[PDB]
């Protein structure tokens, strides 16, 4: 509080309409480069226009205040007029310009605005997800480094704007979970996976099911009915007390009737593996509709399961190969030479017991690159980990550093340093 | 009392006032009826006492929070003076020139 | 001529005297409002300032004190040169930087930015180019040199 | 694995699916192991060295 | 995995809840 108190304290943090702009900038700079200059050039073009008719008012209130006689007797007067009518002739011809830049906010509007609502709710997504496991705490540059990734690295690059804006959509949802999930425990992927399904939801025709989410999140919070015992002929009272909670929801209103009347229905709903067939029903609904409705049901009556319907909720909604790639192996060599910055440091942090020194130095072996490994936890090692890091970045060596967890003191300016 | 003391050199006096039928006192044994110096001090004391409830509405939420200091209180009341001198003397320049310019295009 | 293309500029300046004895009514509440905002949502983020000044205003219509509700509160505090200079300067449009920009010219206590993206240390650098201004560290050993002679020669410092 | 006899790479399957058995099965504590040990990589790598030995 | 897979769906939903929630003794 002794500094809180002498200074002013000011905050450059990131909000969605700066984001949504910059976004729909670099979108613009990437897609159509000649219509992004001379968009530039008309916001130039009007600034100096808007900033010459604030001189004109200035030159004309100061003329007119000073003229220290009668107007009619002056030539001056005639000069300040002549110099109003070419202004007013400028002011005139602004109109055209002005009509292009309307053109222009018009088609990049209608063209690239969804793409733009769905960078803001992805980046704030990735921001907010620093709650959970206090580990991951993705920067601005991060998000620019995938659309680095996205936009200049294209596959299967085209030359249709139409097509090309969902493949770049596309494409953006899936290396931005990938990017993400790369560095995450495996029970958050299937939490970042369908957050971005929900991000994916958002921006599409499809129906916006803003109840039926919000009672999947807060139905066990939120208060059931006390003392009402349905009937126990083929469910637990855990169940019953799920289904009585779900009733409440306009589409699933005679829950308790269609349970009963469907009483062959013992094993689509109970036992056996239900994330596959499930019974029961929600006009012609959608299949994420579909999907969301199954997921309720399933959370309502099997929660075993719950996992599993979420990842085929993914899958239905984002694609069947979406999360397709954490399983398989971590190809760390494409990684690091292709996606890392050399000013980036790579942290592998690992759980106990499994170690990636060993990554590491395979690594080292098949690129056929040195590597001075040092074991942290001494102010010898701290010496040659210095001494090694300012080799490394005259030479152009790797350099490692190992158990790194063990002095954050010194990795204050480690960091510092390699800022 | 910092307030006022501070706020008062200047013409905060408004010959016409609606004193308000809700009232809304934050600092006790204010006058009855209160002038136009008296509620804006009054309103500075208000700024301040529900900045002290948002920052403890914010560290109740759980984001991280900061202190707030009277020399905040201080810098905002020498922000006020500051700013209503500048605005109230490039007003009356604007005006004046307009005034001119008046008389000038009626001439 | 004259009087057919001075017409309009006589529309405009008999409204805006008209409206000068409104204008001179809102001076109290809106350099109020205008002050707390600059001296107080200094620290936090774009929903928490619009609630401070939410508040603010709320109050200020409680006790019957009349304000523009109708201007930008950034509007009312910048003029359009200083925000092009501002914007030439490697400033970002938004709102909340042209408001951190305002902050950043009507400080009183000395500023201390948190910037993570490095774009005030930019903006500020870029606008102090025709004073001598000069960046150093706190880890730095040639710090208290640095901060002495800023002290003497009366150039900015930017720690 | 490629080296001879050919039966190493039958050797080296049945060696990784119980070392995927066995370090799956720790997942279920207790029921599938009683102490939460660690079957790390570094078993693996000796398996490996002696079963080639 | 009942017990596992429950829970599981159970820190989930918590998980998500607190992704949304931004968005005398």
């Amino acid at each position: 509080p002794d500094l809180c108190s002498r200074v002013t304290f000011v905050n450059f943090t990131v909000t969605r309409s700066s984001l949504q702009s910059q976004c729909l900038n670099e979108v613009l700079k990437a897609e159509r480069p000649d219509v992004d200059e001379k968009r530039s050039d008309l916001l130039k073009l009007q600034g100096e226009f808007q900033l010459r008719l604030r001189q004109l008012e200035k030159s004309l209130l100061q003329a007119l205040n000073e003229v220290k006689g009668r107007i009619l007797d002056d030539d001056t007067i005639i000069t300040t007029l002549e110099n109003l009518k070419r202004e007013a002739a400028e002011v005139t011809r602004k109109v055209e310009e002005t009509d292009i830049v309307m053109q222009e906010v018009e088609t990049v509007s209608q063209q690239y605005l969804p793409l733009s609502t769905a960078c803001s709710s992805i980046y704030f997504t990735m921001e907010s997800l620093k709650q959970i496991h206090f580990l991951y705490q993705y920067s601005l540059q991060f998000f620019l480094d995938i659309y680095h990734n996205v936009l200049y690295e294209n596959p299967n690059l085209v030359t249709d704007h139409t097509q090309r804006l969902s493949i770049i959509t596309k494409d953006l949802f899936q290396v931005a979970f990938n990017r993400v999930a790369r560095g995450m425990l495996h029970q958050d992927h299937i939490t970042f996976a369908m957050l971005l399904a929900r991000i994916k939801l958002k921006g599409t025709g499809e129906p916006t099911y803003d109840a039926e989410f919000q009672h999947f999140l807060r139905g066990n919070e939120i208060v059931l009915s006390a003392g009402s015992t349905p009937r126990i002929q083929g469910l637990t009272v855990e169940q019953a007390e799920a289904v009585v909670r779900l009733s409440c929801l306009p589409a699933f209103k005679d829950l308790i009737a269609k349970v009963q009347a469907d009483e062959q229905f013992g094993i689509w709903l109970d036992s056996s593996s239900p994330e596959q067939t499930v019974p029961y029903l929600w006009t012609p609904a959608t299949p994420i509709g579909q999907a969301i409705h199954r997921l309720l049901l399933i959370q309502a009556f099997r929660p075993d399961r719950l996992l599993a319907m979420a990842h085929m909720f993914v899958s239905t909604n984002l694609g069947e190969s979406f999360m397709s790639i954490m399983e398989q192996p971590l190809d760390l060599t494409h990684i690091v030479g292709t996606e890392v910055k050399p000013n980036t440091p790579v942290l592998m942090c690992s759980v106990p017991g499994y170690d990636a020194s060993g990554h590491v130095e395979d690594l080292a072996a098949e690129q056929n690159t040195q590597i001075t490994s040092i074991a942290i936890g001494s102010a010898e090692g701290f010496n040659q980990a210095d001494k090694a890091i300012n080799t490394a970045v005259k030479s152009g060596r790797w350099v490692m550093l190992k158990n790194v967890h063990l002095a954050p003191g010194w990795l204050m300016q480690l960091e510092k340093k390699l800022h | 009392q910092v307030g006022k003391e501070f706020t008062s050199k200047m013409d905060l006096e408004k010959p016409n006032y609606i004193v308000p039928d809700y009232m809304p006192v934050v600092y006790d044994k204010l006058p009855q009826p209160p002038s136009h110096r008296e509620a804006i001090v009054n309103s500075c004391v208000f700024v301040h006492q529900t900045l002290h409830q948002a920052n403890a509405r914010l560290a109740k939420r759980g984001g991280r929070t900061m202190a707030i200091t009277p020399r905040h209180y201080l810098d905002f009341i020498n922000h006020y003076a500051n700013l209503f001198h500048e605005k109230r003397s490039e007003l009356e320049e604007q005006q004046m020139h307009l005034n001119v310019g008046l008389r000038k295009i009626k001439e | 001529a004259l009087l057919k293309s001075l017409s309009a500029e006589r529309e405009r300046w008999e409204k805006t005297s008209e409206t000068f004895k409104n204008q001179m009514s809102t001076i109290a509440g809106d350099c109020l409002l205008s002050a707390a905002f600059i001296a107080y949502a200094g620290y936090f983020d774009q929903q928490m300032r619009q609630n401070l000044f939410t508040t603010w205003s709320h109050h200020l219509q409680q006790a019957n004190i009349q304000f523009r509700t109708d201007i930008a509160r950034t509007e009312y505090l910048s003029n359009a040169d200083e925000r092009l200079r501002w914007q030439a300067s490697s400033l970002p449009a938004d709102d909340l930087c042209t408001e951190n920009a305002i902050m950043l010219k009507r400080f009183n206590r000395y500023p201390l930015i948190i910037d993570p993206s490095g774009q005030a240390t930019e903006f500020i650098m870029n606008e102090y180019k025709d004073r001598k201004i000069t960046r150093t560290s706190f880890l730095d050993d040639a710090f208290r040199k640095n901060l002495e002679s800023a002290l003497r020669f009366g150039n900015p410092l930017l720690v | 694995i490629c080296k001879s006899p050919n039966e190493r790479a039958r050797l080296y399957f049945l060696l990784a699916w119980f070392h995927a058995i066995i370090q799956e099965r720790l997942r279920y504590a207790p029921l599938g192991w009683s102490k939460k040990y660690e079957f790390g990589e570094s078993d693996l790598r000796s398996a490996c060295d002696t079963v080639d030995t | 995995e009942r017990v596992l897979l429950t829970t599981q769906g159970v820190d989930m939903i918590s998980k998500m809840l607190k992704m949304q929630m931004l968005e005398t003794l």
